[PDB]
């Protein structure tokens, strides 16, 4: 229960934290670290730069002793601060301007960067204000002493007002020079003196090596090798020969050139391009002393080289023939070096052992040592536990001991199984490998695979002697000598493992000279740790209270109503505790201040009761709903005021119910457990709750609900001697009249119709788009009702055996269960055709429907029928229906012409022209047919009809071929058997059933219609109303099934830009003004722009993407979640504004989710009305006036056990005759056993525990529908009403579906669009701290494109929660939580209305692409907002810093690349910040609150997004889709999602290494899994890359 | 010379 939190803040935070207080010098041998600390130290004494000096403004000062320091420091302060910055150094035509131009430069820059003289200059005799100062830092302040300038800036501050001076601070990396060190006291004091502070350095024992540094030590020994005098022959060789090169070069004789002088006047001197090959001799000359011959050899390359590139810039032909000579000397010279190389290193027979004989014998007495010792202490030691380095002086050095040191590993097997060789170098990089050119990358790899184990050996010319915290070596090894302090330390240092072995270097002629010298070293090093013993360190501090002392006399505990005992002793983890609940950054956890009160501060707000006690105050991160500092009660000592002030702090916790009544911080479950009842009630009925103890796979995705037809359709038979409605069906064929759609085309348009017979009245109803096998059908409904009135029973009989027999024989929509619906219910209309009565007012087609109860039998005929039966005359064939009955029983053959001038004598029409008809029937047929009899008359010509019946399709399948072979269909008219049907009528009633599915839902579209515009108060609108005329119905066409100074001063001028100057040089349109508004913004402020609402787009949004309609209800989704989510967003800022950000993301989670909006739809009682089935008529439809016989769905609606076991089989088990099916209604009792018997029969056969309600629902009037398609509904509804009335009026709708409460108190769901931010009477304090904080918010507005009437809501948008200072405003992710709505919804309607042609479900994606949070970042940085952020927290920084680095090296490109795959690594290590990108949504929310205008919000938004709103849509990035066929290349091998369901859901498995690798990933999310084998890919890459 | 002195196995670590 006492977790543990060992004072995990950072000596860099604690450091930065003393130097305010006071002033100090702190030193740190550590090379990294000093400069993150004087970015801290200079942002804390930041305020007032934008203050005139002449008002009381103050500046900053940098000191650095060399230009390039100074040149860093001004780097590192403008990538990490948002001030501005000026760089004096020198003699950069300084000292020779005016008092008026400094004053005017003072004004235009805050913190000046400069050396010592240019101060000095600026301060004695043009005079600036020492005491207009902020804070004065200095870098390697120990070179500052006697008459070092440092010292004189120093003695200046003692002249002036010592009430006014600035504060200074000196960095430094070692306290001595490192040459000679004598009275180190004196030294340390004098150093005290001369910066007014003390000596401030770490002694942490965790990661500073500061104490280990000196508590422990190695065994100290040296070789002690004897040496003598350098001499060699080949030496006094080439100093003979250069002798002779040289007594020859006093007489080129070359022509006149200009003549050179020195500098300092002394002699004069020959010019660089003649000096250059004698400098360059001279340092050849020293290095063979040094070096050898290796690296000569290697040295003169480079110096070949260089007189190559030297010569090619020569231009004259006596010094390029000079200039061969010398290149042939030196040639001469290489070619010594490398015969000695080749011919001494293998001079005997014996290669194994000469090999290293000869390098025994290369090497110098101490190199030979060297090795001899490395050889014996390596003899059989093993590899696991061995590692050393090697220290030199020169970089050529390390790759020459490299070469040396390879040539003796392999010589030597044995010491390969042990010993691994390696060379590290740093400026003046030479070719090192054949990978990473670049120094910074050799050296990233160097301490990578040094640490990871691979190495246990390399040469650096103290490289990693600066404090590298590499892995400490058990050995070390000095080469070169060590006459040097610091680098001795350090070297030591190196040697921190507990009985370790280190070796020293010297010569017997060398050791009488330096045994003295490693004396005053090693006392000196002794007495600088006993002087730096006693200072005030961290330790000393009053941060190492942790070991809370027993102290509980004076202090009591604490018990509520509960009785809970609260310990003050368990008030620190407690609160510690509380602050890990808080959401965090994963950038650790952030633990409450505590400063400590000084005793004048503690007598103003005190007095005496507090004299002669101590008192501290807590200051909680910003992030808990705690603000206001607490301040301790006094006692006596500073552990029991940090007692007090954590359990005060813990009651007040407590009070206001953070914590529950057993005083442990609450979570999220224990807090949702208190909003149950007030927003997920609805839950209760359905058996769930919010809890969710369980999830994934105990739910169950599938529900099944009664389907119920329109209230017109409902009890809609016709009576008789009752009014009776017909509504007449039109069909309007928008093809072109072409001869092959003719007979399509003109049937179409004839008088002759069918009507819609009702008992109750139609409302208007859209035009219908209908899409026949010829070409798009316009289908739409008379307005009129034709009323008539039926004169008796036995026209009522008739109408309804006229419909039955259109449907069992024409469309044959038929099964042997089916039965006459004669009972007045659901679904009872009728179909009736219409004739042309008297007049112009249509009647009642009796003639018809009185000869055709029923088709006549498709009866043949023998022969001997023809000849004594009259034939047919030509006129009863005019446009009738035919049937080939020898050929084509069942099929019905439609009659299109007739052609009296043709006689079965003549012969083809085409291709066949010497058959004659005759003959050609007499040759493919004559059994069962006879002969012809009529041989003289007329033909016909006919057109095949097709057997869809669903007409939902855009695409075709005509065929030219098929053109011609279709018109081609000639038949004998006695020899085809015809009904006498009307063909025009026929032709009609072939599109019945699609036209009558397509209805039956926009009568429900119209009803939703008219309740939602009754909700909303728009009825009595002239729009909307009797008035309301419904526009055609639209196709869906998007759906698939329809130095270098030169540029630090080309930077100056930009520095005066500053860091905040956006380029704006190229457009990102080079890759390869005003706004327009919005429409639905347009018409949320005024009403002039509300659009009717269209009863098309409530049909769109009814039918699901299951269905093949041409509409689909996908696209509706996205606008209306979106616009779900901000609505859940905004009111639940608005209502709960003291809660955290995470606790307020779940909860919007959880009213969002799939859960709850089935939940909160099904109480609605829409879902039963969806259309979101296939719609298959033949076999899963029921006709209107077709029904199941009564008894049988009354034993079906009574016994659900039996009920779910009836099977199709069973169905067809039942024996209808046409009495039973047409008069009776009702089975048969013979048949009702039969059936009730024989399907029992299921469970004693294969057939028991099947799935027979998926097959036989549509009987029923069930439906399974997914649980997804329900919350897409109610998206759908949302949306459409957000697109035709705008937000103003869809907010209050979410009342209506009863997803946010409705205030009683007051009617705030319609104003929750200008809700405030939270608490903000309590921060109108005056501004000018507030602008303090707000260093140049002018650019940062600028750049914004928005300029704030309130600077509050900036100052709480910038402020990250690791941020001490602030006091009066929250923390970012407040405002972040409403931001991340805003923008989404702006994005959302944004392409919803602007982009039309993309595919829906595509729109999905460009919507998560656009939201990404990598966008945003890179969206923030692209604009350098991110100068801005108030932050206290390193590691975060230098991830910051590395991602700005990153997106400035691509020039803030987002196409494509790796960062995209890197979205794995966002909240190997993390590579993008949540809060850079978080930033971003926070300011938008500030603008948006400052104006409370969503338009300009818009402008502000869109003016940020151009760019990659441009870039996007043009080409979409997608994750999944885009995962799966980018690897497919060459890895086409992937694996099956495991769902988990624990905190991992699911895991993939792939392969790297193209193919023969198998690497596997898992995932706490979907998309997670596929962006690690993302990452895992570009990591495989990168070898590929290597 | 590049011969120097041969030394073996006969040598020492002294102490400082």
């Amino acid at each position: 229960m006492e977790d543990v939190e060992i004072k995990p803040r950072g000596y860099q935070l604690r450091l930065v934290d003393h130097l305010t207080k006071s002033n100090g010098i702190v030193y740190l041998p550590t090379g990294s670290g000093k400069t993150f600390v004087a970015i801290l130290v200079l942002k804390r004494f930041s305020q007032d730069f934008d203050k005139p000096i002449e008002s009381g403004g103050k500046r900053a000062l940098f000191m650095c002793n060399t230009v390039e320091l100074a040149r860093q420091q001004a780097m590192a302060v403008r990538r990490c601060t948002n001030f501005k910055v000026g760089f004096y150094v020198g003699e950069q035509g300084v000292d020779d301007w005016t008092r008026g131009m400094w004053s005017d430069e003072i004004k235009k820059n805050q913190v000046l960067v400069g050396t010592a003289q240019v101060f000095l200059d600026m301060v004695t005799q043009t005079y600036v204000a020492l005491s207009s100062l902020s804070v004065v830092i200095i870098d390697e302040c120990h070179h500052g002493t006697g008459h070092h300038p440092f010292r004189e800036f120093m003695r200046l501050f003692t002249i002036a007002n010592q009430t006014k001076l600035p504060r200074v601070v000196g960095l430094t990396g070692v306290l001595i020079k490192g040459n000679e060190i004598t009275n180190v006291a004196t030294k340390l004091k004098e150093l005290e003196i001369t910066y007014r502070g003390n000596i401030i350095t770490v002694s942490d024992t965790k990661e500073m090596e500061n104490v280990m540094l000196y508590a422990t030590k190695p065994t100290e020994v040296m070789v002690s090798f004897p040496h003598q005098e350098q001499v060699l022959t080949v030496t006094r060789l080439i100093s003979a020969e250069i002798e002779k090169f040289y007594v020859s070069l006093d007489l080129m004789n070359i022509g006149v050139q200009p003549i050179r002088r020195s500098k300092s006047l002394q002699c004069l001197r020959d010019p660089s391009k003649k000096s250059f090959v004698k400098q360059l001799f001279n340092d050849f000359l020293y290095q063979m002393k040094e070096y050898g011959i290796y690296a000569a050899s290697i040295a003169i390359i480079s110096l070949i080289v260089e007189f190559d590139i030297k010569r090619r810039q020569a231009e004259t032909l006596s010094v390029k023939l000079m200039h061969r000579t010398a290149l042939t000397l030196c040639e001469k010279i290489r070619h010594l070096l490398v015969q000695k190389l080749q011919d001494m290193t293998y001079d005997d027979d014996d290669d194994n052992v000469n090999t290293e004989e000869v390098i025994m014998n290369f090497s110098t007495p101490k190199v030979q040592r060297f090795l001899m010792s490395l050889k014996v202490s390596f003899a059989d030691k093993d590899p696991k536990d061995i590692c050393c380095l090697v220290f030199v002086e020169r970089r050529y050095t390390c790759k020459c001991i490299y070469g040396l040191l390879l040539n003796y590993i392999q010589s030597t097997p044995e010491l390969r199984n042990v010993l691994t060789p390696q060379f590290m170098v740093g400026r003046n990089n030479i070719s090192p490998d054949f990978e990473s050119v670049l120094e910074r990358k050799w050296q990233k790899s160097a301490i990578q695979q040094f640490r990871d184990g691979n190495a246990n050996l390399m040469i650096c010319s103290s490289v990693l002697e600066e404090g590298i915290d590499v892995q400490a070596c058990n050995h070390v090894f000095i080469l070169d000598p060590v006459k040097t302090f610091n680098m001795y330390v350090q070297s030591k240092g190196r040697a921190r493992t507990t009985e370790a072995k280190f070796v020293l270097f010297t010569a017997d002629k060398e050791r009488e000279k330096t045994i003295q010298q490693i004396y005053q070293y090693r006392k000196a090093h002794n007495d600088i740790a006993e002087y730096l013993k006693d200072r005030v360190l961290e330790k000393t501090e009053p941060e190492l209270y942790e070991i809370k002392g027993h102290f509980q006399d004076d202090i009591d505990p604490f018990t509520n109503e509960n009785g809970a005992v609260l310990l003050p002793n368990n008030a620190l983890a407690i609160l510690h505790r509380y602050c890990q609940t808080i959401p965090t950054d994963a950038f650790g956890f952030v633990i409450p201040w505590f400063h400590v009160l000084q005793e004048d501060e503690r007598d103003r707000i005190f007095g005496v009761s507090a004299k002669g006690k101590h008192v501290i105050s807590i200051n909680m991160p910003v992030n808990c709903m705690l603000r206001d500092t607490i301040y301790s009660d006094p006692m006596d000592n500073v552990k029991t005021a940090k007692i007090s002030a954590a359990f005060k702090a813990c009651k007040v916790l407590y009070s206001l119910g953070e914590l529950n009544e057993r005083f442990v911080p609450k979570t999220l479950k224990e807090r949702v457990a208190s909003i149950a009842d007030v927003h997920f009630e609805h839950w209760n009925k359905y058996g769930d709750s919010v809890t969710a103890t369980v999830n994934k796979a105990d739910k169950s995705k599938d529900r099944t609900y009664k389907t119920e037809c329109p209230l017109e359709f409902y009890d809609a038979l016709p009576r008789v001697g009752e009014i009776c409605y017909a509504y007449e069906i039109f069909l309007e064929p928008q093809f072109e009249s072409c001869e092959y759609t003719e007979h399509m085309y003109l049937n179409l348009q004839t008088p002759r119709n069918y009507a819609i017979l009702l008992r109750n009245k139609l409302p208007r109803l859209a035009e219908m788009p209908l899409f026949s096998n010829q070409g798009k059908l316009h289908v739409r409904v008379a307005n009129a009702p034709l009323e008539v009135i039926i004169q008796n029973s036995e026209q009522l009989e008739l109408l309804h055996q006229f419909h039955g027999m259109v449907f069992r024989d024409i469309l044959k929509i038929w099964h042997p269960f089916f039965v006459l619906d004669r009972r007045s219910k659901e679904n009872s209309y009728l179909v009736v055709p219409l004739i042309l009565g008297a007049g112009e007012q249509k009647c009642f087609d009796w003639e018809l429907m009185t000869n055709f109860r029923r088709l006549p039998q498709s009866h043949g005929s023998n022969v001997q029928q023809r000849e004594q039966q009259p034939a047919p005359r030509p006129e009863d064939f005019e446009g009738k229906i035919v049937t080939q009955w020898y050929a084509n029983y069942d099929k019905p053959m439609l009659v299109t012409k007739v052609h009296r001038e043709l006689t079965p004598l003549s012969y083809m029409e085409k291709n066949q022209q010497d058959k004659t008809y005759y003959e050609f029937t007499m040759s493919k047929y004559g059994n069962r047919i006879g002969d012809v009899v009529h041989k003289d008359k007329f033909m016909i010509e006919v057109r095949d009809l097709t057997e869809q019946l669903t007409f939902y399709v855009h695409n075709r399948g005509k065929f030219n071929a098929k053109s011609k072979a279709k018109m081609k269909v000639i038949l004998i008219p006695e020899l085809c058997f015809n009904f006498n049907f009307p063909g025009d009528l026929w032709l009609k009633l072939i599109f019945l059933p699609s036209i009558l599915n397509r209805m039956y839902f926009l009568l429900h579209a119209e009803a939703l219609r008219k309740r939602f515009n009754t909700y909303l108060n728009l009825h009595l609108l002239p729009f909307n109303g009797t008035d309301y005329m419904p526009r055609p119905l639209e196709i869906d066409y998007s759906l698939k099934r329809n130095e270098m100074n030169e540029m630090d001063f080309e930077d100056k001028e930009y520095w005066a830009k500053n860091q905040f100057h956006m380029p704006t040089g190229n457009i990102y349109g080079n890759r390869t003004g005003k706004v327009k508004p919005l429409l639905i913004l347009q018409k949320t402020v005024s009403k002039e722009h509300i659009t009717p609402a269209e009863q098309g787009e409530f049909l769109a949004a009814i039918t699901a993407s299951s269905a093949a309609d041409v509409f689909d209800m996908e696209r509706l989704e996205i606008l209306g979640n979106s616009f779900l989510k901000l609505s859940a967003t905004l009111y639940l800022a608005s209502k709960y504004s003291d809660w955290n950000e995470g606790t307020l993301t779940e909860v919007k989670s959880k009213l969002v989710s799939n859960r709850n909006l089935l939940f909160c739809l099904i109480d609605a009682d829409i879902p039963k009305t969806l259309n979101t089935i296939q719609f298959t008529p033949r076999y899963t439809w029921l006709p209107p006036g077709i029904s199941l016989p009564h008894n049988v769905l009354a034993l079906w609606r009574e016994n659900p056990e039996f009920a779910k076991i009836i099977g199709p089989h069973n169905l067809r088990d039942l024996a209808l005759g046409d009495e039973e099916s047409l008069v009776k209604g009702n089975c048969s009792d013979i048949n009702y056993n039969r059936f009730v018997e024989g399907c029992r029969a299921n469970g004693q056969s294969f057939y028991a525990g099947a799935d027979f309600s998926s097959e036989v629902n549509f009987c029923v009037g069930l439906v399974t529908i997914p649980n997804k398609v329900i919350a897409d509904t109610l998206e759908a509804l949302l949306g459409v009403i957000v697109k035709n009335y705008g937000l103003q009026h869809a907010f209050k709708m979410l009342e209506y579906f009863k997803i946010c409460r409705a205030d009683i108190d007051k009617p705030l769901t319609q104003l929750l669009n200008l809700e405030l931010g939270g608490k903000k009477m309590r921060a109108n304090v005056n501004t000018t701290e507030i602008d303090g904080f707000l260093i140049n918010h002018y650019y940062l507005e600028k750049n914004l494109g928005y300029t704030f009437k309130d600077r509050r809501y900036l100052l709480q948008a910038l402020t990250h929660p690791s941020y001490p200072t602030n006091r009066i405003t929250g923390s970012y992710q407040e405002l972040e939580f409403i931001g991340n709505a805003i923008l989404d919804f702006l994005i959302s309607a944004y392409i919803f209305e602007n982009n039309t042609k993309m595919n829906p479900g595509a729109l999905t994606d460009l919507r998560s692409a656009l939201v990404n949070n990598t966008t945003l970042a890179c969206i923030c940085v692209r604009h350098r907002l991110h100068f801005f952020i108030l932050a206290e927290n390193a590691k975060l920084s230098e991830i910051i810093s590395k991602f700005v680095n990153f997106q400035e090296s691509q020039g803030h490109r987002v196409t494509n690349y790796v960062r995209i795959l890197l979205e794995e690594a966002d909240v190997t290590n993390v590579d993008v910040p949540k809060a850079l990108g978080d930033v971003l949504e926070a300011l938008i929310a500030a603008v948006y609150l400052d104006c409370r205008d969503l338009q300009r919000t818009w402008e502000v938004i869109f003016n940020l997004f151009e760019p990659e709103l441009q870039e996007f849509t043009r080409k979409v990035p997608i994750n999944h889709i885009r995962q799966l066929v980018e690897h497919k290349h060459a890895k086409p091998v992937f694996s099956s999602p495991i769902v988990e369901g624990e905190t991992v859901m699911v895991s993939c498995q792939f392969t790297c290494m193209e193919k023969t690798i198998k690497v596997y990933g898992f995932g706490s999310n979907k998309d997670q899994a596929k962006l690690s084998a993302a990452k895992h890919a570009l990591q495989q890459l990168s070898k590929c890359d290597a | 010379i590049d011969r120097y002195e041969q030394v073996s196995k006969d040598f020492e670590f002294i102490k400082i």
